[PDB]
C-alpha cells in the first residue's frame, strides 16, 4: 500500500533517527531506594 | 491512525514546543531541558 | 462567472502582508537551470513589470483522485472542487510537481514545490479544495475563486513559507489562499489573429526592415541601440519583440487598437523606453515605468483617441492579423510615430 509508506515517510520526517538513538542513550541511574516519579 | 495522523499533521501545535516549530532543535534537546528541569528544582511548584 | 475549462493559461495569483504592507505575488518558475519555483511581484508594476511568461501555468488535464489512480494502475473539461488538476508551464514545458527534497531547514516538515518533465507518478498532480465557507465541495470554479492546492503524494498545502529573506513556497500543512487569474481561456483564437502576451517581429511592407538592436559584436553600450536593418536578420534572434499587457487578468486577450503595453528584448532582457532627451533605448526591469514604456498600436496618424478604453474582462476581439495589418506605433505620454531615417553617413552605407 502507498499510503502506509506516505504515514511512515511523514513520521520518519516527523521524528530523526540519530533523534531516537540519542535519546534511547541516557543511561538512567540505578540505586538506599530512590523516587521512581523521574526519568 | 490515517485520520489522527492527517489532524496531527494539520494542526502542528499539538507537538511540543521544543520537538516541533521553528525553535527547539528536537527530542533529544527537548528531553535533555526536561531532565535539566527535573534536576534543578528552581522550575517546580513548591 | 466564467467556469475554468482545460487547456487554458491562468496565474496561480496570492497575498502576502510583510512590513504592515499587501503585495500580490504570482507563482512562477525558471525552468531551464533552476527547477524550484519562486515568487514574482504581479502588483507595482507601474514601476516594474512582472514576468508573466514564468509566471502562467496551463491546466494539461482535469480527473478526479478516483480516475487518476485508476490512472496510476493502468475536448476542454469543466473543473470541478475535488478535482485533481495537472499544472504544466507554459514556457518551460515541464509539469509543476512537488519534489523531494527539502531546502529551507526551517520548515522541517514540509518539501520544495518545482518542475518536473515527466508526468508519471501522483507526486505532479494537485488537487484542488474550498478555502472560503460560502462554498463547497462538488460546486463548479469560476474567476477570481480563492482556493487551496494539495499535493497528492505529499498531501501538503501550497504554503507560502514566509522567511527573512527567502520568500519560497513549499509544500507545508499551512493553507494559503491561492487565487487564480486567467490568461487565455483556448477560445477561438484564428490562426493569424493578434495575441496578446506573445513575441513577434515588424517587417516593412515594401522595404522589409526589421526593427533590431546591434548584435553582441560590441557591449551592452551599443546594443542598446535601436534601428532597423534586413537581410538575414529577419530570422536572427536578435529581432524578437514580446508585447506584455499592462492588466495581469487575461493578459493573453486579443490585442486592441490603443491600449498600452510594453515592449520587452527577449534576447537581452531589456524594455524599449523613451527619453525624450534621446530618442528610445533599453533600460531593464527595475527603472522601466509605465509612463516611458507602454506603447500602443493605432491604424491611423492621428490622434483622436486617448483615454476612452481602460479593461474589458475577456478573451477580446479578434481585430489585428499577422498577415495583412499596417500599425501605427504611438507612445502614451509624448505620442510620437514612428519614422525611418538616413542618419547613415555616405562613407559606408551600401554596406551597414
Amino acid at each position: 500500500k502507498g499510503e502506509a509508506i506516505r504515514i511512515r515517510s511523514i513520521l520518519r520526517s516527523l521524528i530523526p533517527l540519530g533523534d531516537l538513538v540519542g535519546v534511547i542513550s541516557i543511561a538512567f541511574q540505578m540505586p538506599e531506594p530512590d523516587m521512581s516519579a523521574g526519568f | 491512525a490515517n485520520v489522527v495522523v492527517r489532524l496531527l499533521i494539520r494542526r502542528p501545535e499539538c507537538f511540543g514546543p521544543a520537538l516541533r516549530g521553528e525553535g527547539g532543535n528536537g527530542l533529544l534537546a527537548a528531553m535533555e531541558e526536561a531532565i535539566k528541569i527535573a534536576e534543578d528544582p528552581s522550575r517546580d511548584g513548591p | 462567472i466564467q467556469f475554468l475549462r482545460t487547456d487554458d493559461e491562468v496565474v496561480l495569483q496570492c497575498t502576502a502582508t510583510i512590513h504592515k504592507e499587501q503585495q500580490k505575488l504570482c507563482l512562477a518558475a525558471e525552468g531551464f537551470g533552476n527547477r524550484l519555483c519562486f515568487l514574482e511581484s504581479t502588483s507595482n508594476s507601474k514601476n516594474v513589470p512582472p514576468d508573466l511568461s514564468i509566471c502562467t501555468f496551463v491546466l494539461e488535464q482535469s480527473l478526479s483522485v478516483r480516475a487518476l489512480q485508476e490512472m496510476l494502475a493502468n475536448g476542454h473539461r469543466t473543473l470541478l472542487y475535488g478535482h485533481a488538476i495537472l499544472l504544466r508551464h507554459s514556457y518551460s514545458g515541464m509539469y509543476l510537481c512537488c519534489l523531494s527534497t527539502s531546502r529551507s531547514s526551517t520548515d522541517k516538515l514540509a518539501f520544495d514545490v518545482g518542475l518536473q518533465e515527466d508526468t508519471t507518478g501522483e507526486a505532479c498532480w494537485w488537487t484542488i479544495h474550498p478555502a472560503s465557507k460560502q462554498r463547497s465541495e462538488g460546486e463548479k470554479v469560476r474567476v477570481g475563486d480563492d482556493l487551496i492546492l494539495v499535493s497528492v503524494s505529499s498531501e501538503r498545502y501550497l504554503h507560502l513559507s514566509y522567511g527573512n529573506s527567502s520568500w519560497h513556497v513549499d509544500a507545508a500543512f499551512q493553507q494559503t489562499l491561492w487565487s487564480v487569474a486567467p490568461i487565455s481561456s483556448g477560445s477561438e483564437a484564428a490562426q493569424g489573429y493578434l495575441i496578446g502576451g506573445d513575441v513577434l517581429r515588424l517587417l516593412h511592407g515594401h522595404m522589409d526592415e526589421c526593427l533590431t538592436v546591434p548584435s553582441g559584436e560590441h557591449g551592452e553600450e551599443q546594443r542598446r541601440t535601436v534601428h532597423y536593418e534586413g537581410g538575414a536578420v529577419s530570422v536572427h534572434a536578435r529581432s524578437l519583440w514580446r508585447l506584455e499587457t499592462l492588466r495581469v487578468a487575461w493578459s493573453g486577450s486579443h490585442i486592441r487598437w490603443g491600449q498600452p503595453f510594453r515592449l520587452r528584448h527577449v534576447t537581452t532582457g531589456k524594455y524599449l523606453s523613451l527619453m525624450e532627451d534621446k530618442n528610445l533605448l533599453l533600460m531593464d526591469k527595475e527603472k522601466a515605468d509605465v509612463k516611458s514604456t507602454a506603447f500602443a498600436f493605432r491604424s491611423s496618424k492621428e490622434k483622436l483617441d486617448v483615454g476612452v478604453r481602460k479593461e474589458v474582462d475577456g478573451m477580446g476581439t479578434s481585430e489585428i492579423k499577422y498577415g495583412d495589418s499596417i500599425c501605427y506605433i504611438q507612445h502614451v505620454d509624448t505620442g510620437l510615430w514612428l519614422t525611418y531615417q538616413a542618419v547613415d553617413v555616405k562613407s559606408a552605407r551600401m554596406g551597414s
